[PDB]
């Protein structure tokens, strides 16, 4: 009985698990795309996304100098969280990082994997799928319908 | 090797012979070609009949033409111990080789016109000679599964070809065995095989692009 | 508690080919568009993935020579530039990394 | 006796594709060059005249086979069962390319005639079904649309509710049957004899013969059925899945011969609609629809 | 031991007459030491039966199992041959006709226990091998229909004879 509850149990207990999170948390910021299992990489993404939000609280903010220290174990990282990830995630109100699951792990382990990385990086672009475009036979028919609609009141 | 191994045949053709363009025609003139080079093949059947002393060219064709027809009717049967004999080591792979697995029909139609020697080399030594043959034939090769692909069950198609033969003057038990085909450049080009080809193009890994 | 009796190969055949057992048929595996690879649909196709990561280990092995050493992530974005381009006005003041290779078509 | 029809038209298709494969003679090898993106730079070493862009999907892969409707010779649409001619480049179009309007066209083009099959053998003997034309519609227009001419008895009777759906379960059959659509491309002397009666057909093979310097004209079979074609069609019936006779529209400027307009709707195995989806497109295929 | 499955390959049948049918081509393939379970290869030998070379392929690269691998592998090398050797001209037009796995010849060793007491355990090996037969694959099968039911009901009713009497 593990209804409601938010978390997946991880390492070696509730504190291994945050050290896991926090080590995960520490290379996507510093590299911007991070590969992990794919449970542990959704594990993270919340974190991910809460802390773009606490370097937009401001540079001068307490509260968010101390939760950046903690949570940035190599310190050089903490510069880049506040003048480089948040002025870049300004305009956004959320939806920061971009996961996706890639091919099963080839070790033995055939680990489910995924790649989480941060919105608007320098990296060269993922993969993404790219759904159909409105050329196709089923688009244009619903095109067909939807002009339709629109010019008949 | 403390035993040196013993070869009764020499891979290729000492002097591989030019057939000249247009040669295919009227089916004189190269048995004059022969006479003609007389200084460097005469001298070799001069020496061949020094070993062989019955060597003559009148009836070589003859004795020549019958080592072709008999040879490749082992074929039809397979018949690899007699074909050994009719043709020399260097011959046998070429021949045989790809043909296993596989039931072939050959049969030898009237020849068009008379075979005639063309050019003889010789080189411990050996001689070679050099006939031509224009001729009709019928083949027709088969699969695992007895599926026909390649050749047509039965017609008669031209063929012009230029057999080299070989013998081993040494040897007491040497004989002429058919060693070698000079194809010439202006030969049209053969029949295709009945199936269809892919080709692979490049293949490339992640790293790649294609060019 | 040990078996009374041997199991007849009857009955483990009935138990190792039940269909519980087999192997399930997958229905979502697709073709990759411009690889020409296979994939599954809700899954990223793994040659064109191959691809990318593999030019991000080039482009994070040039970063590393330019910084020299660790703790030295700069405080200002990061750009990644191929022989035959310059940076723009929008690019000052902007990390620049330097790559050998031409600009792969798919990159932009 | 309409079934005379279908025996002596299918004699003179038979006649003209014996007299096409034996004039060819022997084996003559033509190298097409695979010019599409994946798996690019494979040559295809095929014989002239008797291997199809399907024969070189099947060297390629499965994949091929099921996911072309269409190839691309020398920049031109190819039909997948039409036997290749000369040396060329060719590339594999699919019904999810990026820009697919020619695989787009020549799905509708297959329903449409399609549909024609449907309607002749749909009525009963003693009345004359005449298929006059195939207007050519965007697919914009939501329907394909097929004319016919019915009998001057049923000159004022308009098919019901279950008369539709008697349609739609005729197409459904064809499609079971999975046939595939053959091509002919015959001169006009021997397209006028197989259409010698319908003076529609006659006047359209005309047209489309006029256009072309030669007297080429496209013929297409399903089955026993013939018709002209405006170009390419699609390999076999089993691509389409969901199939429907939305309605029959009479053309009011047709006092001197009533000429009933047919509409359906059609998708391919891979592009499926959703239950609602297709509802609300078969809808709007109940309305007139308008050559432009 | 015995290696009579490469053998297979060997068989040369005579030129087929104008009259008659094509006949199929037929490839047997196999790879005999592989370090894995049989028992285990079986679902994976048995997943496969049926299907088309490319089916097959597509279902294999997407296993997560060691034997996936193998038989993929497996699989590869009997296509090339089929084209390369055996006269198959479409790589595409092939499919499954015999999957299964066999057992090989097994190591033997000690498995440790608590008190100085031992056990025998078994270094597995396998075999697996293939037949690949030219053509599409042979049409599914179709459930009988409640008058295919019917009908051979009514069959046996009617082979119902009068017992022990004249
Ligand atoms: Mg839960
Ligand atoms: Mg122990
Ligand atoms: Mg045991
Ligand atoms: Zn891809």
């Amino acid at each position: 009985i593990s209804h409601g509850r938010v978390y997946r149990r991880l390492g070696l207990g509730p504190e291994s698990r945050i050290h896991l999170l926090r080590n995960l948390l520490t290379g996507l910021v510093r590299h911007e795309r991070i590969e992990a299992t794919w449970a542990r990489a959704d594990e993270m993404r919340g974190y991910a996304e809460k802390l773009i939000d606490y370097g937009k609280l401001g540079d001068t903010n307490e509260r968010a100098m101390r939760m950046a220290d903690f949570w940035l174990t190599e310190k050089d990282l903490i510069p880049k969280l506040f003048k480089v990830l948040a002025p870049r995630f300004q305009g956004q109100n959320g939806n920061y990082t971009r996961m996706l699951q890639i091919p099963n792990r080839k070790e033995q382990d055939r680990a489910k994997m995924a790649v989480i990385e941060y919105k608007g990086n320098y990296l060269p672009p993922l993969p993404l799928p790219h759904r159909d475009s409105n050329l196709t036979l089923l688009n244009q028919l619903l095109l067909g319908l939807q002009q339709d609609l629109h010019h008949n009141q | 090797l403390e035993r040196p191994i013993h070869l009764a045949c020499t891979a290729g053709i000492f002097d591989p012979y030019v057939p000249p363009e247009g040669d295919a025609r009227m089916s004189l003139t190269q048995r004059t070609e022969r006479l003609r080079k007389n200084a460097a093949s005469q001298l070799a059947i001069r020496k061949i009949r020094e070993f062989d002393a019955n060597f003559k060219t009148k009836d070589f064709p003859e004795k020549a033409k019958d080592i072709f027809i008999e040879a490749h009717l082992c074929l039809n049967n397979s018949d690899h111990d007699r074909l050994h004999t009719l043709v020399t080591e260097h011959c046998f792979p070429d021949m045989v080789w790809d043909l296993k697995y596989k039931t072939v029909r050959w049969g030898f139609v009237e020849s068009l016109e008379p075979a005639q020697v063309v050019h003889v080399r010789c080189s411990n030594m050996y001689g070679q000679v050099t006939v031509r043959l224009h001729t009709r034939q019928t083949l027709a090769i088969y699969d695992r599964f007895g599926r026909l692909m390649y050749g047509q069950e039965d017609v008669p198609k031209d063929v012009l070809e230029y057999v080299v033969f070989e013998r081993h003057l040494m040897n007491p038990y040497g004989s002429w065995r058919m060693h070698a085909k000079i194809v010439p450049a202006w030969a049209p080009p053969k029949q295709p095989i009945l199936k269809t080809l892919m080709i692979p193009g490049p293949q490339l890994k992640p790293w790649e692009e294609y060019e | 508690a040990a078996p009374k009796n041997r199991r007849t190969i009857e009955v483990n055949r009935c138990r190792r080919r039940n269909p519980q057992k087999l192997i399930k048929i997958k229905n979502n595996i697709d073709i990759c568009p411009e690889c020409g690879h296979l994939k599954q649909k809700h899954v990223l196709c793994g040659y064109c993935y191959e691809k990318v990561r593999q030019e991000t280990t080039k482009i994070r092995q040039q970063i590393g020579a330019q910084e020299g050493g660790p703790f030295r992530a700069p405080s200002v974005e990061t750009m990644v530039l191929y022989t035959g381009e310059k940076p723009s006005e929008k690019d000052q003041g902007k990390r620049i990394v330097e790559r050998n290779i031409k600009r792969p078509s798919w990159f932009t | 006796s309409p079934t005379e029809l279908t025996e002596m038209r299918n004699d003179l298709f038979n006649r003209e594709k014996s007299r096409q494969l034996s004039l060819t003679p022997r084996t003559e090898k033509i190298e097409v060059k695979h010019v599409g993106k994946t798996d690019p730079g494979t040559v295809f070493v095929m014989n002239k005249n008797i291997s199809t862009p399907y024969s070189c999907a099947m060297h390629l892969s499965e994949w091929y086979c099921s996911k072309s409707i269409l190839a691309l010779v020398d920049g031109q649409p190819w039909d997948m069962y039409k036997p290749l001619t000369k040396s060329c480049e060719i590339k594999f179009l699919t019904f999810k390319d990026p820009d697919p309007k020619e695989v787009n066209k020549a799905y509708w083009r297959s329903c449409a005639m399609m549909l024609g099959c449907v309607i002749e053998r749909a009525f009963k003997d003693d009345y004359v079904v005449s298929l006059v034309r195939a207007p050519e519609v965007p697919v914009i227009a939501g329907a394909f649309c097929y004319d016919v001419t019915l009998d001057k008895r049923l000159d004022e009777w308009m098919p019901t509710k279950e008369n539709l759906r008697s349609f739609t379960k005729d197409a459904h059959a064809l499609i079971y049957r999975d046939l595939p659509f053959e091509t002919l491309d015959v001169d006009a002397r021997v397209a006028l004899e197989i259409f010698q009666h319908n003076k529609y057909k006659v006047d359209f093979i005309e047209e489309k013969a006029s256009q072309n310097p030669e007297r080429i004209v496209k013929l297409h079979r399903i089955g026993d059925f013939i018709d002209v074609s405006e170009g390419p069609l699609i390999p076999r019936t089993s691509v389409c899945f969901q199939y429907e006779v939305s309605a029959v529209h009479n053309l009011n400027p047709s006092q001197p011969n009533l000429i009933r307009r047919f509409q359906g709707l059609s998708l391919p195995t891979h592009l499926r609609a959703q239950f609602t989806i297709w509802d609300k497109l078969v809808e709007r295929s109940r309305k007139m629809v308008t050559e432009d | 031991i015995s290696r009579k499955w490469e053998k297979k390959n060997k068989i040369v049948y005579p030129p087929q007459l104008p009259g008659e049918p094509r006949r199929p081509a037929e490839i047997y393939h196999c790879r005999r030491q592989i370090k894995y379970s049989k028992d285990k290869m079986w679902y994976l030998a048995k997943m496969i039966r049926g299907m088309s070379i490319d089916q097959a392929l597509a279902q294999l690269e997407f296993n997560d199992k060691k034997g996936a691998q193998i038989i993929k592998e497996v699989l590869l090398e009997a296509q090339d041959m089929a084209v390369r050797d055996h006269n198959v001209e479409f790589r595409s037009n092939l499919h499954i006709a015999e999957s299964t796995s066999g057992r090989g010849q097994c190591l033997k060793r000690i498995r440790y226990h608590g008190r100085g007491r031992f056990g025998i355990m078994e270094k597995v090996y396998c075999h697996y091998f293939v037949k690949l037969v030219e053509g599409p694959p042979p049409p599914p099968e179709v459930p009988k229909t409640a008058v295919d039911h019917a009908k051979d009901y009514i069959q046996q009713l009617r082979s119902r004879t009068i017992i022990h009497t004249l």
